[PDB]
RNA sequence: UUUAUCAUAAAAUAUAACUUAUAGUUUAUGCAUUUUAACACAGAAUAAAUGUUAUUAAUUUGAUA
RNA sequence: AACGCCUCUAAGGUCGUAUCCGUGCUGGACUGCAAUGAUAAAUAAGGGGCAAUUUGCAUUGUAUGGCUUCUAAACCAUUUAAAGUUUAUAAUUUACUUUAUAAACGACAAUGGAUGUGAUGCCAAUGUAAUUUGUAACAUAGUAAAUUGGGAGGAUCUUCGAUCACCUGAUGCCGCGCUAGUUACAUAUAAAAGCAUUAUUUAAUACAAUGACAAAGCCUAGAAUCAAUUGUAAACGACUUUU
């Protein structure tokens, strides 16, 4: 499941000519959040979580624009969250989806 | 053939599978003129017994079939019925010839009291 | 001590993987751990010998001294009566495949397997026999209580 | 469905000897086969743990030395432990016996769907058939534990998830035939109806 | 067993199997040739559970290993 | 051999009394009854089962030709 | 315990190594597996998916002599070659749990099978095959189906996995077509003279599967690489980056 809106620093994994390119993802797959989605789209995609899974990593960037290299194309990592109850760490990743996580 | 569209033709002892037992018979004619030498395809005299002639291909000339053999298949094809209508229905009498051969569970072609 | 069978003289057994297989024979004594002696008059075997891994065993003892001849042993099958009851076993009826189901002759067959399907198609509108639940009544029932009504009153379709 | 028999015939693993089973199938799979062995962490072993301890520990000490990643890589699952026999049984040096164990997919708890298809069992291979008393067996489960196989509590739990929503097919199937029961009442009167079935049976009536 | 495979003994059995070319006519009765048959007979038992041999017209190609061929009933002893 | 007849033996277990034992049983620690697979060669009687002799009934038996 | 007794052992439980096995760590079924994002050019026309596809041609795969079919509904929940399993029953109880009492089965014939283990088809014919055959009379039984919103429901390298089956709100009225039995009646079909017929066993019907064409609406409007740059990298490729 991802967020709806994306840095354009951090859709830049997602390419490897970013100049060239029209700029296309995540352009349709985040339509899901602004349908219906309520019996159809993501709350069944948060239901599978609390369910079948076992361990639920949380996906980020690194705004490493404000380093400031030569760069401009981000970092994307799979961080495991490791709180209990797993009803919990869907929550936790439903709260903190878009929103900046300092060290 | 009325029950079974099977005409009076003529099978060999080794493409066939004799069951158990009967039907029974005890005063049928069996109307002797059906010899085995009484029907030949006749025949193919090479060209229309005119000797040395002509020929266009693919003929039909071998096959009505006999009108006098549907007399002959409604006379046994009367006699036969009902005789087999008065069977005990058993296995094989009434409506009981009438289904395509393929066996089934628990059952043979090995070694059986066929 | 459960009284399993045991091998004694004379638990009346049938035999199988032998020469006398479908035999109800006696015992007589033990010879070995694997063998023992074996005399059923009645059933048509003379006093052999027999492999005990042949012959299973039955609920049917019957008494005889451990040294009896052939003679006593028939005086003593017939009088505690087996032949009645043994062919009322209760699952000497599940011997009979070996007298019905056993080649079962094709004269025998299709009488005896299309029978199988009058009897299916008069059972599966044997089902939805339902009262689980529905019960009442399971919209669209508004139709099909005048078909439910030809399982009730039934005079003469709903309702 | 369709085949030389069926496109499957499905073996449950569970109480049989490693090695009977393993000639059985590796004999059927050569006649044009197709198996599907599954419930491969039961299938049990002769002798007692530290007969089959040593021996595939052993088993694994036989590796390159010039390189050791060249050498007899040792699969721990199972099912491997089982589909290495079934390859010791089988020319796999030929392009016909690699067809032969192309047919087989050996399974260790049962999944994905051979849980509802029927799964028989092989009495020639059985171990409370073959193996006496006071011999000790083992299990294949405990072997690949103890030899390194990370995924034993995983598929204990898939067992128990598959074994918890079998008394909720059952449920719904031992009352049913208790429909089927009374619905056998109602056909006695049909027509003429069991008379035919029942004078080869009745031993069921 | 060897007395189940000693019923088959003389049964026309055939080996059935495919092939792109047609090459060929209807000529009796309709054909389309596009299936195979080698036609062959049994002659003995084979093992001592029977399996069976079978000398046949021309020979089995050997990737035929496996694949079924259809022993006839015909020609029958009852 | 086996079935069968004979005469005696001598009877090693099985039908065929009633002990005691055993627990479960009742009634007031015993009895009353119940299973004795505890079961007193505990007895009678029977099997003359077993033991002895002899003969055999479609004279019964296989293998070997 | 054997072996009236002792005994670390025969059955059973334990204590336990710098060893062994695994984690942690490095490589990754070279080119395994899962998740995911985008899905072209054009925007006139096209190209690309949806798609059973509806519309034909035409092929393969097949049940191949109408169906030598099968079903993709179960037989323990540590185990034990006597080992025990079911079944009611009474109590107990999430639970066929637990317990008691009583049964059946006597490791047979049988059960390794057809309980065809939600009870298979072997077909609606009321003449059934390499086509389908019609209509009344009588008896019982009495199905199968098609349109609308909320829930609970389902993931093991999948035969189609953001869908999904049941269930309630509720739309509605098939009242289209059920079937079994008894009896009557209405036709059509079917016969390849081969009378010691088989052959490179066709092939259908139907099922399913693409394939390609003119045929059929919908949906769709991105990238990678090279070249140039970088210097976290460098023998070369490759990797990290940038317009």
């Amino acid at each position: 499941v991802w967020a709806q809106h994306l840095s354009e620093e951090c859709r830049r994994r997602f390419y490897k000519n970013w100049y060239k390119s029209k700029k296309k993802a995540f352009t349709k797959a985040s339509k899901k959040w602004t349908d219906d989605l309520g019996k159809k789209s993501i709350e069944n995609d948060f239901r599978k979580m609390l369910r079948y899974c076992k361990v639920i990593r949380v996906i980020a960037h690194s705004q490493i624009r404000l380093i400031k290299q030569r760069q401009k194309k981000a970092h994307v990592m799979e961080i495991q969250l490791n709180g209990g109850s797993i009803e919990d760490k869907v929550k936790w990743a439903r709260e903190h989806l878009e929103k900046p996580i300092q060290v | 053939f009325a029950l079974n569209s099977c005409p009076l033709r003529r099978v060999s002892q080794r493409y066939v599978i004799g069951t158990s037992s009967k039907v029974d018979l005890g005063a049928f004619k069996v109307p002797e003129h059906l010899n085995d030498a009484y029907f030949r395809r006749l025949k193919a005299k090479k060209d229309k017994k005119t000797g040395e002639a002509d020929i266009f291909a693919a003929k039909k000339e071998r096959f009505v079939p006999n009108e006098q053999r549907k007399k002959d298949q409604k006379e046994v094809d009367a006699a036969l019925l009902k005789v087999i209508k008065a069977h005990p229905e058993g296995k094989f009498f009434a409506k009981y010839l009438q289904n395509m051969f393929a066996l089934h569970s628990s059952q043979y072609p090995h070694r059986m009291r066929f | 001590m459960p009284f399993e069978r045991f091998v004694q003289t004379g638990r009346i057994a049938k035999a199988s993987a032998g020469p006398l297989k479908g035999r109800l024979v006696a015992i007589v004594d033990v010879i070995d751990q694997n063998r023992v002696l074996v005399d059923g008059p009645l059933t048509g075997v003379p006093r052999q010998e027999y492999r005990l891994n042949n012959l299973h065993l039955t609920k049917y003892r019957i008494k005889f001294p451990y040294t009896a001849p052939t003679r006593i042993v028939r005086k003593a099958w017939t009088e505690s009566d087996l032949k009645a009851q043994w062919k009322v076993s209760p699952w000497s009826v599940k011997a009979q495949n070996i007298c019905k189901r056993s080649s079962l002759n094709d004269f025998d067959r299709f009488k005896l397997r299309y029978a199988k399907r009058q009897r299916n198609k008069l059972l599966t509108i044997a089902f939805n026999t339902l009262k689980k639940r529905t019960k009442a009544d399971g919209t669209p029932r508004v139709l099909k209580k005048d078909r439910r009504e030809r399982l009730r009153a039934e005079k003469a379709k709903g309702g | 469905m369709t085949g030389l028999t069926n496109r499957t015939v499905v073996i449950d693993g569970r109480g049989h000897l490693l090695g009977r089973l393993a000639s059985v199938v590796a004999k059927y799979l050569l006649q044009g086969g197709k198996v599907a062995v599954v419930r491969c962490e039961e299938l049990n072993l002769s002798g007692h743990f530290y007969r089959n301890k040593i021996k595939f520990l052993a088993y694994l000490r036989k590796r390159c030395n010039v390189n050791p990643a060249r050498g007899p890589f040792h699969f721990r699952a199972p099912s491997r432990i089982f589909y290495k026999a079934v390859r010791g049984m089988i020319p796999h040096k030929t392009k016909r016996g690699q067809a032969a164990l192309a047919r087989l997919r050996v399974f260790d708890g049962i999944p994905s769907p051979y849980d509802k298809r029927r799964r028989v069992v092989v009495p020639i291979a059985m171990r409370v058939l073959t193996l006496r008393s006071d011999r000790k067996y083992c299990q294949v489960g405990r072997l690949s534990h103890e030899v390194g196989w990370h995924y034993q509590d995983v598929i204990k739990s898939l067992e128990r998830k598959r074994k918890a929503k079998l008394r909720v097919t059952l449920k719904h199937n031992r009352e049913l035939k208790k429909l089927t029961v009374k619905a056998r009442e109602n056909i006695a009167k049909a027509a003429e109806p069991f008379n035919k079935i029942i004078k080869s049976y009745g031993y069921e009536v | 067993r060897k007395e189940h495979g000693s019923f088959y003994v003389g049964k026309r059995c055939v080996y059935v199997y495919k092939a792109e070319t047609k090459k060929c006519v209807p000529q009796h009765p309709e054909r389309k040739t596009r299936v195979r048959a080698v036609w062959g007979k049994v002659t003995r038992i084979h093992g001592n559970t029977g399996a069976v041999r079978a000398r046949f017209n021309r020979n089995l190609p050997g990737h035929a290993m496996g694949h079924r061929i259809r022993i006839m009933l015909y020609p029958s002893r009852i």
